[PDB]
């Protein structure tokens, strides 16, 4: 019945910031932060979203 | 500034695949940024008994808490300082696209009590020159392996040398700015949850605030340099805001 939420990268940077802000992906996995999920979508050519913020 | 009551012990383990665990109380200026929830999302360094210096990309709110004197976050049995925040003074020149000018000053409600385990870091001077190849220190609760997704309970330290703008550009090229300094590519890396903490180079007895963990490899690559806000290029703003506040 609902939502979603896509993870964003810094494009002007081809690295990630070093903060700990776990995000729960639609896959059932935990990402240390959001840029991490984005960099993993990009390299893996996946399209995982953010279930809920914080850990799974 | 920059002399721990408690003396750090940097061993050759501090130099290889993802540093070591510190002597409890040896980096007194080391603080943890946390949620109301008690969730560590970033580090910071204490420059006074009232202000904390961090990374601007961390997004600290007045609602967040600065925890002083922590070793083992997994404890529940340490003498720590949970200071409230009154005002967040984030650089206006910070570029969110680029991550440039990544400094944020936090003003505390509750002044922190210098102790054996709480002290401040020496701030450099703009004029200052920290030579590439200089071996320095980074500290925090960031992940040990990118692949851990669970931050460590106890503080960690990595020994790593500074790099020339010129030789970082090799790895990052045009990304690397003027308010940025690089360190690493030596078997050690700053990782998720290290952000806002220190890169401290010893100057004449003093441990001196040279970088702020900023950004780097997406995957905390130990063969790639980690990028940090360049303190000397942002230090005068520190002085100014501190003065006018």
């Amino acid at each position: 019945d609902s939502l979603g939420r896509e993870a964003k990268c810094y494009n002007e940077l081809n690295g990630c910031t070093y903060e700990y802000r776990p995000v729960c992906g639609t896959d059932g996995d935990t990402y240390p932060n959001e840029c991490v999920l984005c960099f993993e979508n990009r390299k893996r050519q996946t399209s995982i979203l953010i279930q809920k913020s914080g850990p799974c | 500034c920059g002399v721990p009551a408690i003396q750090p012990v940097l061993s050759g383990l501090s130099r290889i695949v993802n540093g070591e665990e510190a002597v409890p109380g040896s980096w007194p200026w080391q603080v943890s940024l946390q949620d109301k929830t008690g969730f560590h999302f970033c580090g910071g360094s204490l420059i006074n008994e009232n202000w904390v210096v961090t990374a601007a990309h961390c997004g600290v709110t007045t609602s967040d808490v600065v925890v002083a004197g922590e070793f083992d976050q997994g404890s529940s049995s340490e003498k720590i300082q949970k200071l409230k925040i009154a005002k967040v003074f984030k650089n206006s020149k910070y570029n969110s696209l680029t991550i440039n000018n990544d400094i944020t000053l936090l003003k505390l409600s509750t002044a922190a009590s210098f102790s054996q385990t709480v002290s401040a870091v020496c701030l450099p001077s703009a004029s200052d020159d920290f030579a590439a190849g200089t071996t320095c220190v980074t500290t925090g609760w960031g992940l040990t392996r990118y692949t851990n997704a669970n931050t460590p309970d106890r503080l960690q330290q990595a020994s790593l040398p500074l790099l020339s703008n010129t030789n970082c550009k090799k790895y990052w090229g045009t990304k690397i700015k003027d308010a940025m300094i690089c360190a690493g590519a030596s078997g050690v890396s700053s990782c998720m949850g290290d952000s806002g903490g220190p890169l401290v180079c010893k100057k004449n007895g003093a441990w001196t605030l040279v970088g702020i963990v900023s950004w780097g490899s997406s995957t905390c690559s130990t063969s790639t340099p980690g990028v940090y806000a360049r303190v000397t290029a942002l230090v005068n703003w520190v002085q100014q805001t501190l003065a006018a506040n």
